[PDB]
RNA sequence: ACGGGGAAUCAGGGUUCGAUUCCGGAGAGGGAGCCUGAGAAACGGCUACCACAUCCAAGGAAGGCAGCAGGCGCGCAAAUUACCCACUCCCGACCCGGGGAGGUAGUGACGAAAAAUAACAAUACAGGACUCUUUCGAGGCCCUGUAAUUGGAAUGAGUCCACUUUAAAUCCUUUAACGAGGAUCCAUUGGAGGGCAAGUCUGGUGCCAGCAGCCGCGGUAAUUCCAGCUCCAAUAGCGUAUAUUAAAGUUGCUGCAGUUAAAAAGCUCGUAGUUGGAUCUCUCUCGGCCGAAGCGUUUACUUUGAAAAAAUUAGAGUGUUCAAAGCAGGCCGCCUGGAUACCGCAGCUAGGAAUAAUGGAAUAGGACCGCGGUUCUAUUUUGUUGGUUUUCGGAACUGAGGCCAUGAUUAAGAGGGACGGCCGGGGGCAUUCGUAUUGCGCCGCUAGAGGUGAAAUUCUUGGACCGGCGCAAGACGGACCAGAGCGAAAGCAUUUGCCAAGAAUGUUUUCAUUAAUCAAGAACGAAAGUCACCAUAAACGAUGCCGACCGGCGAUGCGGCGGCGUUAUUCCCAUGACCCGCCGGGCAGCUUCCGGGAAACCAAAGUCUUUGGGUUCCGGGGGGAGUAUGGUUGCAAAGCUGAAACUUAAAGGAAUUGACGGAAGGGCACCACC
RNA sequence: GAAGACGGUCGAACUUGACUAUCUAGAGGAAGUA
């Protein structure tokens, strides 16, 4: 980005994108919209 | 000849630091363009997703097909062809695999026979290739 | 070698070792100073007085007879020029080139020689300005060149 | 133009001692040169010399006994502290058993071994062995 | 890029790192504003906005882990939601309470220190060496083993009481009992062609699979792949990747290079910068013969002193069982430590005075002296008081006189400038000549003239070409013309005149350091190109500039100095042309074990590991590429400046042996010719 | 002596422009890459 402020700005945009992706992966389960978290239990 | 007088310290050091940029090792490691072109970004290793297995053809004074892997890195999305060292080690590699990629030895230059390949595979599915090759571990199912 | 010329040459005077006046010379200090005084009133430069006193009077060195130089005698008496004689001859040569050059504008090898003469004037004027012979705003200029001689 | 007139004289009696000659004429003389040559003569390296009086500057005719290997100047005259003397004689001198470094100290021009004995530093002029 | 103390590496010089436990700063999601208080613009305080985000009954309410744990994410990359205030300290009203500061355990092959995986004896060896034997062969003579040969001896790793340790524990240390023979109580990681220690042993493979940092190995005998066996190196460690240091005298201050390998600017001028020739041998008032009062022109330099946190580093002492460590310990209540050095630069202090800068008297407004005059003033002075008055003493300014050896260093085989006679294809302007070419006028002649290896192309009886006569036009100056001359370089040649320069020489002239090299800045600049610009070349000695030193030899050009003798001016000198020298700069050449250099070669490309005279530009493996982009000048062409991605193990220079021909010269054969 | 209000100041932020930068959805194509 060839400036110290714009480089920090670009890195924060990428961090916002990646954090949106990870939160969208971890939103699908056990919450207000997702299916229940199914725990199979086995004693070995 | 060079200036030698007792008050020549500014001429001497401003000439050395300007002639230092004509050295290949200084220009590489103090400019910043070569670090932005390095797909590892200065790291020793990296991690990527195997996109496809790729056979690369050896350079002219010998003849074989080197078994490389086209892998897209995780941390920046750059694509990379990387060499899988021993024989029957391409059999250990599926597609869309986690893979660990190192440098190949000459710090960004292509090691001898393989044309334009700077990287090699170290782990596949978080198991080292040496443990698979010598039969110490197996690929998880 | 030479400053502005590309040559070198070993041609100069060579004073003797003995600093005394010779025994044939009968002129004293005061009549030699009288000769210098009467010769300076014909407009003769300090370098032209010593040639006259050497050639036709037997005065080999005025410093050895009088204990003083030619220019210091003319400066202590008051008979000295305003600007020194080696800077005077450089401005006189720069005038004569510029006079010739305004007739002959295609003369490239007087235009080049004018720059060598004029840069020698500035190099000599700076020395006299450090040693406070010239007043420290005197400036040679091509417009007021011809009036100074 | 001629700067560092001692560098002329030490190159002249170096180049003449190599040619096997018995005498060198060095000009112009200077009082630094005479004190340098006196240090060399008192340790046996040159022998007697005669200063020729022109009224302008001197000339010196040095006699040569063929014991000199090398005579050098150091330009510029660096300041040499007494703690820094060992590095200079490591670089310049060929052995710890012979050779000298000439310093101008404030107690005069002397060799590096005498300067330790007078407990003095100074500036370096040159070296001979 | 938080800064230092410091760290790694290191001949010497250096290069790189320092987020990180000590010190200093900053900030508590982003900015901003505040309250309280000695202290805060505080965030385990408050108030907003911005971004996120929690509870809700939808009205409202609450938030800030870059503290300790822990989680998610991110990634190549990093530990326990443990115990305790016992130690070190801190806070409070306080001997008492509290402290995720801190201590203690856990995980911990970051890293550092110590250190097991066996020792011994007896046998046996168609071992080896040692004493005798000529040799065989003999020895308690000494060693070795690839003996699952024999033998009991010694131990920890473990298992595990107890004590000790600790806040309580663990660990270590100490001791019971058990604990070894294939002592299976099993050492690994990389290699085995070279670099580089160690197998052209064996099978498989057959340019495949693969190995290989590099050179290379592999195509049916692989010393190199895949395996077995053997061997090598380091060893509880050893490979790989990346950063970085040494190697790298491949960034060069020490200490490199620039003719031909990468490379010196077209030329001269010229600001800053850098560098610059000799020369010059301590006293005054008091306080007790010494100090207080001055320094001596001013610095640099050098030596000293004091001031410089600890830790770290160097280093003294001291048997942590040794060591890395630690700061303790040692005698029979005593005794002794807890040193010391280094800490650049800048700033303080005191000595030195060589080197290197700078100052001081040249219109004398100079010093040292007494004498004089003008203005103001210390306050001592008059038993006290009041007032006047001076003196004394001190400044600030001016006149004469005396005195000083009164006062200017020499004149660079540094540089300017004069002067003298010369010299030159140096330059400009004017002028003069020469032939040739082109065109024109006339006359004679007749069908060809041109160009090539060959025609081709083109003009002629509308008489070409030719031969003679005359005129003009633009030019251009042959031979003489030289390994000669001049010019800064491009470059410069007919006669004569004018103008303004210049080198060298000669000088017992003059100034007296005025100098060298030069960013920036400027003047001229082949030839091509463009409407005056353009400023570029094998612009080439493929070779910065200034200075010193270092071999010979003969010519030549200019100037000067001498010298037999020839000529010319009728004699005579005086000169010119020759001849024999000498001196000084110049253009060159020959030569050489001066010394260099990779060599070709070079008297500089020498005086270089015995490395430093001053200074400018400039190179760093080959390409990409003098390319793209940006800036700038130019009307434009172009000029200056000028990369990166990527690719590659060589490209390149000298020299030597051969190979070649449709290159030129020689010798030879009826298996060649005549 | 609280709420409140005029004014001043400090001033986060908000809106509209202009310039500039980045992340993303994006037709078309070209060349080289093999």
């Amino acid at each position: 980005e060839l400036s110290r402020v714009d480089q920090r700005h670009r890195a924060s945009q990428l961090r916002k994108q990646k954090k949106e992706a990870v939160l969208a992966e971890k939103r699908q389960l056990g919450g207000k919209d997702g299916p229940p978290h199914q725990v199979l239990v086995v004693p070995l | 000849g060079k200036c030698r007088g007792l008050r020549t310290a500014r001429k001497l050091r401003s000439h050395r630091r300007d002639q230092k940029w004509h050295d290949k090792q200084y220009k590489k490691a103090h400019l910043g363009t070569a670090l932005k072109a390095n797909p590892f970004g200065g790291a020793s290793h990296a991690k990527g997703i195997v996109l496809e297995k790729v056979g690369v053809e050896a350079k002219q004074p010998n003849s074989a097909i080197r078994k490389c892997v086209r892998v897209q890195l995780i941390k920046n999305g750059k694509k990379i062809t990387a060499f899988v060292p021993n024989d029957g080690c391409l059999n250990f590699i599926e597609e869309n695999d986690e893979v660990l990629v190192a440098g190949f030895g000459r710090k960004g230059h292509a090691v001898g026979d393989i044309p334009g390949v700077r990287f090699k595979v170290v782990k596949v599915a978080n198991v080292s290739l040496l443990a698979l090759y010598k039969g110490k571990k197996e690929r998880p199912r | 070698g030479r400053m502005h010329a590309p040559g070198k040459g070993l041609s100069q005077s060579a004073l003797p070792y003995r600093r005394s006046v010779p025994t044939w010379l009968k002129l004293t200090s005061d009549d030699v100073k009288e000769q210098i005084y009467k010769l300076a009133k014909k407009g003769l430069t300090p370098s032209q007085i010593g040639v006259i006193l050497r050639d036709s009077h037997g005065v080999a060195q005025v410093r050895f007879v009088t204990g003083n130089k030619i220019l210091r005698i003319l400066k202590s008496k008051g008979l000295a020029p305003d600007l020194p004689e080696d800077l005077y001859h450089l401005i006189k040569k720069a005038v004569a080139v510029r006079k010739h050059l305004e007739r002959n504008r295609k003369d490239k090898d007087a235009k080049f020689r004018l720059i060598l003469i004029e840069s020698r004037i500035h190099r000599l004027a700076r020395y006299y300005k450090t040693k406070r012979v010239l007043p420290p705003n005197w400036k040679y200029e091509s417009s007021t060149a011809s009036a100074l001689v | 133009v001629r700067m560092n007139v001692l560098a002329d004289a030490l190159k002249s009696i170096n180049n003449a001692e190599k040619r096997g000659k018995r005498q060198v004429l060095i000009r112009p003389c200077s009082k630094v040169i005479v004190r340098f040559l006196t240090v060399m003569m008192k340790h046996g390296y040159i022998g007697e010399f005669e200063i020729i009086d022109d009224h302008r500057a001197g000339k010196i005719v040095v006699n040569l006994t063929g014991r000199l290997n090398k005579c050098g100047v150091i330009s510029p005259r660096f300041d040499v502290q007494l703690k820094d003397l060992e590095k200079w004689q490591n670089n310049l001198l060929p052995s710890r058993q012979f050779g000298f470094i000439v310093l101008t100290t404030s107690a005069g021009i002397m060799d590096h071994e005498e300067a330790r004995r007078k407990h003095t530093g100074g500036k370096i002029l040159g070296f001979f062995f």
